């Protein structure tokens, strides 16, 4: 079988599983074994819930046990907790041809007792301790932006829907439009730039810079410390992929070399494909060590 | 100028000039009935300069049915007299005095408004004819049993200045044409709001300058996002910008005199399903006084057959249009009674009248409101032998609902929820109607406790009354009122943390829930308790002017979680973070900025100074956490922690320039201020407006506020003593260097390290202590430093600053209140109240009610019937459920219901937890299906089962025989 | 045929109906001109409140005839 | 051959095209069901944002593959 075939075949009984993320704790409480961002909010929130939330959460279990994507490209892997539906963690393999490409990012996913009313939170954990901004509508801090997300004015079409949104919906929004091939024409007002050369000096700038990022947090600290929910998952990824991996970031390298038309971003496209060097050989480090999975 | 301490929550709703104009009225009231105690209770608590209690009537037995503030001892005694010494304790601010003498001619002239009850026709007419000629507004009330009668004469020319008392709306102009019908064109396809027939101005616009500040122009709506302001050839061309923010036009009418109005009415409709009402109401009323000097001045018998037949000849022979024979009867049946949520609703109008006239806000009624609550009655009527008084306090009641509902009522059982204005009302309201004075009781529950901003509206508090709990005051004060009454009074917040009160068992002996909860999880939680154990539930909620009431009744109709309402409207990330362009974003972004800087960043470090072993625990944590508590600590405690008041001036200096000029300049390097797209707008257009960083100055008073809240916040965070001095403060900012700024384009091994730095540098003597935000106390300097931070920011976008009114009213998320429109939905509520006990379960008997007291309007409607689904041919409805007794395991469960029901459950949930699903491991669910469903409940909700839980709840997603998912209704899993 | 609305807070909205359309699409008109999503409005008529599946003609609402738009509230 | 939609909600449509087929063909063709205008939409597969103009057999989009109906989204 072709290797397309193999991770096609294999990631596919992992697409939602559950993950034990609650344990039991002394004096009837509990406490969370992973990091997840909204643990406050779940703690706030108690027990209090809306009565459609729960056929609304069992309908979207239903759906995300079959209709999540999955491809060579891209795929998207949810974990939800064993006893509650409302707590999820998300990882999207960033696609082809994309700055992000082969690269594990993390959400939060924390469904409020006003669901489906209210739009669900989700987080960005792969942000490298708030130091890296992976994408315009990405802040650092992790906060996601999408304007399916949003009760605001807006627009009718455009607004969080009661009964026409999903969190499959959210999930394809995420994966499909935020990690474009181009993220520096995200920004509202930076699209119409786009076909002169400055606009294309300040892109390339922006996927260099975010060629290092993705290098060092998607793949390095993914492989180094996995979250315990996509332990595996990220393990077989990494592994059935790892010489398109090398190649790609090799392209990158050798894409990064090629001579640029100004100074300004002529010293941080060096900066950057030198940083990427010095990440590439870790990644290399670590790629070597990984037992093949069963 | 107007105590804000006090009138906090009802300014909001009236306004500063408002409530100047009505601080400058006296106020006549005469009579002193159950109606005139509820108008002079709720104008007086309206603050109006003075009010004139008279009455001629003395205190009797019937007296007692809805006066509150009369006692037994009180009898013979006239009741202005009595009541005056009462009512002056319901507001310090207003002069109140009773007056017994003849209502003359120069003693009316003394008065802005007049209000007459009880008053025979010729003094009525008398009064009527020298207010109109000498310009004195003038209301008349009537109540007779369950009718109602108010009409308002204001004068020959009113005004009115705000005739809906709605917000002002601003859209932002994308385009404007230049032609003879110029169209104004909203931005990014946004609705604009403005209704036909609207007067606008315009601000901020580029090229046609000449419409900045212009005065008020006609639209036209042409469509839900453009509109026509006329010819538009005169001015320049339009180039971008402009704000079109609508204007409030004020209207003068003229109200007929009484003498001209009761021939030619104008009818306010208070229920649509009774068009023909009013009509023959009007003439019923205008008839009785004609029966009452026909017979001895006395009102037709309760419930007696020949006075209702003498009062339909009556009402035959003094007019001549047809009526409603039937309604006539009706009325002179029970025209002799009197009872106390009538009394209260109309009073709660009324007093919303006596307002509208002094401040001359709102629209008033035009002219006369006539509304009735005949659905109360029984339907088979009431036996004219029951209806005979027995020398009880409750004989006006009886003579509406008999003796044998009086004693339905002593029996009854009722759970009020909050004891806020309207959880007050509803309580007086239920001691009145003596409800649980015999084997019955009234439960009332309420967590907070009094403040002053909760005098205005809330009666049964006093200002000595403040830190004690609501729930017991109310309860004494009320047992005040009625000595019969039973009152168990609880200080617990329902939720599932009290069910060991609040058990099955509790809502066993209930008769029906009442709501005055002021949140939406309280509200649900209460339908989801009264759903469970099949008692009826009155739900009722306010804001400002307006209020409604819904009916939920068991197996009858749907609960008020069946609908749904419209979600709590989020800032967009890019619109708090980056891009404001209101003052709400700014104000938003002032109290994150406090909520983060002096909250958030010391919780970390108080609970390490607090507790020892702080560190062994997080170090335990997963991920990143242990570091990003570690690193907050010691940045707290080590790097920015203040030795003295002048550090904490130093960082307020420093933040003050981060936040101001700093990221502003980081903003204005990342997109250039000139910047325009390829299309020719520029990036800084339309609801992007373009920052420029501030200049420090000391002699500015926004700068040097902000520098002295911060700075006595940073100290009183970390204990040091507060310097508040202004000059000092001034002086101490000037030492201070700002660096310059320029814009940018082994975690185990660090633990360790942040832990010995923190046990070798750091010290435990510190007194870290988070601030919480208050917003009704001056002297904390929160609402300061708001107002200072939204306010800067805004100058940073040239956004116009909002005052500290505007500012504690957006940030504190203040709900306006007023006492009137409390009083009206209270009363509408117990009407709903005594419409269950009476046993009704028709759905058109029960009326949801609506109302909003600015336009003013009233409405009602049938509650929905609960929503019908079948399951293998068999109906149910929310209300029902299946029975699974005894103890059973998993697969018992499963097994039973696939025997039974011929369902194949796939997914089995209590509450929040799931206990099962098809899409569980393997090895849980082979560990979980032998155990009893009590043990997997425990295992699964990580929390033991109290010993008061008898029953569990358990909903179901279930598949029939063909595979195909079918909804079921909830199970109730009874423990043994 | 035309019809009024009035919202609870006092304003007015005329649509353009037809004796036969169905609650759905009057809604859907409200929406239109509005913006508040069909699930969110109560329209109210001679003491009865409006359900989705039936047609103006059932509540025998005619020419000029009013309607009534309202909310409940979470005040108290 | 045949292809797969899943819409907004989940919903998954059945759909009939050539290997030459516009994207274009293709959105026409779920307005011919569903009915958001085809510039609204954004059909997604392998996460990558399909293009009015090319062909299936551009993307190598084959029988019984599984489409994903998105929206244009708007900035925070
Ligand atoms: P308004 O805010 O004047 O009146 C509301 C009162 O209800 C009380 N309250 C709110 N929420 C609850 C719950 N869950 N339980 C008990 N009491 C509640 C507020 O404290 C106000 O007194």
């Amino acid at each position: 079988k072709s290797i397309e075939q193999r991770y096609l075949e294999l990631m596919k009984k992992r697409q939602f599983d559950t993950f034990d993320m609650i344990v039991e704790s002394d004096n009837n409480s509990f406490r969370f074994v992973v990091s997840h961002h909204f643990e406050k909010m779940v703690r706030l929130a108690g027990d209090r819930y809306h009565p459609s939330r729960v056929k609304r959460l069992a309908q979207e279990a239903v759906t995300l046990s079959t209709s999540l994507p999955l491809s060579f490209s891209s795929s998207v892997f949810v974990r939800c907790d064993t006893d509650r539906l409302d707590i999820m963690k998300v990882l999207i393999t960033g696609p082809a041809d994309t700055p992000y490409a082969n690269g594990c990012f993390e959400f939060d996913v924390f469904f409020p007792p006003d669901y489906p009313n209210q739009p669900m939170l989700i987080n960005l954990e792969t942000t490298g301790r708030h130091s890296v901004r992976f994408n315009p509508n990405l802040y650092n801090d992790g906060k996601v932006c999408l304007s399916v997300l949003n009760t605001w004015h807006g627009r009718p079409e455009e607004k969080w829907n009661a009964q026409t949104s999903s969190f499959l919906q959210v999930l394809v929004s995420i994966q499909s439009l935020i990690l474009v091939p181009e993220p520096y024409f995200n920004e509202p007002g930076f699209e119409r730039s786009r076909g002169s050369p400055s606009g294309t000096n300040s892109s390339r700038e922006y996927n260099s810079n975010i060629y290092q990022a993705c290098v060092r947090w998607a793949m390095l600290e993914q492989i180094r410390s996995p979250s315990q929910c996509f332990k595996d998952v990220i393990h077989k990824h990494f592994w059935l992929k790892r010489e398109e991996i090398c190649a790609q970031i090799e392209g990158w390298i050798e894409e990064l070399g090629k001579p640029q038309y100004t100074e300004r971003a002529s010293r941080t496209i060096s900066f950057n494909s030198m940083v990427l060097r010095r990440h590439y050989r870790h990644l290399r480090e670590e790629l070597s060590k990984l037992k093949p999975p069963r | 100028d107007i105590d804000e301490s006090l009138y906090s929550r009802q300014l909001y709703v009236l306004g500063h000039d408002a409530m100047r104009r009505m601080a400058n009225s006296d106020i006549l009231l005469s009579g002193l009935g159950g109606l005139g105690l509820e108008i002079a209770k709720n104008v007086i608590l309206g603050g109006v300069k003075s009010i004139t209690l008279h009455d001629t009537a003395t205190c009797g037995l019937h007296d007692l049915s809805s006066q509150f503030y009369l006692t037994e001892a009180d009898i013979g005694k006239n009741r202005a007299e009595a009541s005056c010494a009462q009512l002056a304790e319901l507001n310090n601010y207003v002069r109140t005095v009773s007056h017994t003498g003849p209502l003359t001619e120069e003693f009316l002239r003394k008065f802005r408004v007049v209000v007459l009850t009880n008053s025979d026709g010729e003094e009525q007419q008398r009064i009527a004819k020298f207010a109109h000629e000498n310009g004195i507004a003038l209301i008349i009330a009537e109540t007779r049993g369950l009718f109602a009668k108010v009409f308002c004469d204001f004068g020959e020319s009113f005004t009115i200045y705000d005739q809906d008392g709605t917000q002002p709306i601003s859209t932002m102009i994308a385009s404007i044409t230049h032609d003879a019908q110029g169209v104004v064109t909203c931005l990014d396809e946004t609705r604009h709001g403005f209704n036909d027939g609207d007067y606008v101005t315009f601000s901020e616009v580029q090229g046609m300058q000449e419409l900045n500040g212009c005065q008020p122009l006609k639209i036209t709506v042409l469509g839900p996002y453009t509109f026509s302001i006329g010819d538009t050839s005169k001015f320049g061309e339009y180039k971008s910008g402009g704000v079109a923010t609508q204007v409030k036009m004020p209207k003068t009418i003229s109200f007929k005199p009484l003498a001209q109005a009761t021939e030619e009415p104008e009818f306010l409709i208070s229920d649509f399903a009774k068009l023909d009402s009013p009509a023959t109401l009007h003439v019923a009323f205008n008839a009785l006084s004609c029966y009452r000097k026909a017979h001895n001045g006395a009102l037709p018998r309760p419930w007696n057959e020949e006075d209702a037949n003498s009062f339909l000849e009556v009402v035959r022979a003094s007019s001549n249009a047809e009526v409603d024979e039937k309604l006539v009867l009706q009325f002179a049946k029970i025209c002799s009674g009197n009872t106390c949520p009538l009394d209260a609703a109309v009073g709660g109008i009324v007093a919303q009248e006596v307002l509208k006239a002094c401040s001359g806000k709102f629209t008033p009624i035009y002219q006369w409101l006539y509304f009735d609550a005949l659905e109360c009655l029984p339907t088979e009527g009431v036996e004219e032998a029951d209806a005979q008084p027995v020398g009880s306090r409750y004989d006006s009641q009886i003579a509406i609902f008999g003796k044998k509902f009086q004693e339905k009522l002593a029996d009854s059982k009722w759970f009020i929820v909050g004891a806020g204005a309207i959880g007050c009302e509803l309580l007086k309201n239920f001691g009145m109607l003596g409800l649980g004075t015999g084997n019955g009781q009234i439960f009332v529950t309420d967590m907070d406790l009094i403040e002053k901003s909760n005098l205005n509206r809330q009666f049964l508090f006093r200002p000595h009354d403040v830190q004690k709990p609501k729930s017991m005051t109310a309860a004494d004060a009320i047992k005040r009122m009625n000595p019969e009454v039973n009152v168990t009074a609880y200080e617990l917040r329902v939720g599932a943390e009290t069910e060991k009160v609040f058990s099955e068992d509790f809502f066993g002996k209930l008769d029906g829930v009442a709501n005055a909860l002021d949140n939406v999880d309280a509200r649900i939680y209460m339908d989801r308790k009264c759903i469970f154990n099949r008692i009826p539930l009155v739900e009722t909620g306010t804001l400002g002017t307006l209020g409604n009431v819904q009916v939920i009744v068991p197996f009858a109709t749907e609960s008020y979680s069946s609908s749904q309402d419209p979600p709590e409207k989020s800032i967009p990330i890019c619109t708090l973070k980056n891009f404001p362009n209101a003052i709400e974003h700014t104000l938003q972004w002032a109290r994150d900025a406090f909520e983060g800087v002096f909250k958030q960043s010391a919780e970390n470090a108080a609970q390490y100074i607090a507790d020892p072993q702080f560190t062994e625990r997080i170090a335990k944590l997963p991920g990143i956490q242990p570091l990003e508590i570690l690193d907050s600590i010691k940045k707290a405690l080590i790097d920015d922690k203040p030795k003295s008041f002048a550090h904490c001036v130093e960082w307020a200096r420093l933040y003050w320039e981060d936040q101001y000029v700093n990221q502003i300049k980081q903003l204005l390097f990342n997109f250039p201020p000139d910047q325009i797209t390829s299309s020719g707008q520029p990036f800084w257009s339309g609801p992007k407006r373009c920052p420029d960083p501030l200049v420090f100055d000391v002699n500015d008073p926004m700068h040097l506020d902000f520098i002295y809240a911060a700075a006595n916040l940073r100290a009183e965070v970390y204990g040091i003593e507060q310097v508040r001095n202004r000059e000092t403060i001034a002086e101490l900012v000037q030492k201070v260097k700002v660096p310059e700024f320029k814009p940018r384009s082994l975690d185990q091994d660090r633990v360790d390290k942040i832990i010995s730095e923190l046990l070798k540098n750091a010290d435990k003597s510190s007194k870290i202590t988070p601030l919480e935000f208050e917003k009704d106390d001056d002297s904390n300097l929160h609402m300061d430093f708001i107002v200072a931070c939204s306010n800067l920011r805004a100058a940073n976008y040239k956004i116009p600053p909002a005052d500290r009114h505007k500012s504690k009213l957006i940030a504190g998320k203040i709900i306006p209140a007023i006492a009137t429109t409390t009083s009206v939905l209270s009363g509408l509520a117990v009407l709903e109240v005594i419409k269950l006990i009476v046993g009704h379960r028709d759905l058109v008997k029960f009326k949801n009610g609506f109302a909003n007291l600015a336009l003013p309007f009233m409405a009602f409607s049938e509650p929905l019937p609960a929503a019908k689904n079948t399951y293998y041919g068999k109906e149910w409805t929310l209300w029902d459920r299946f029975e699974v007794t005894g103890e059973l395991s998993l697969q018992e469960f499963l097994n039973y219901f696939e025997e039974n029901e011929k369902l194949k459950i796939t997914m089995l949930s209590q509450g929040v937890s799931m206990l099962y699903s098809f899409f569980m491991p393997k090895a849980k669910c082979s560990e979980r299906l032998p155990l009893p469903m009590s043990e997997v409940v425990r295992r699964v909700s990580k929390r033991r089962l109290e010993p008061h839980e008898r029953s569990l709840v358990f909903e179901i997603c279930c598949n029939d025989v063909d595979g195909e998912d079918v909804e079921v209704p909830y199970v109730r899993y009874t423990l043994p | 045929m035309q019809i009024f609305v009035k919202t609870l807070t006092g304003k007015t909205i005329t649509l353009e109906v037809e004796p036969s359309d169905t609650i759905e699409n009057v809604k859907a008109k409200i929406q239109d001109k509005e913006g508040i999503p069909p699930d969110q409005q109560r329209l109210i008529f001679a003491g009865k409140q409006l359900e989705d599946g039936r047609t103006l003609s059932d509540y025998n609402i005619q020419k000029e005839s009013t309607l009534h738009l309202v909310l409940r509230l979470r005040g108290a």
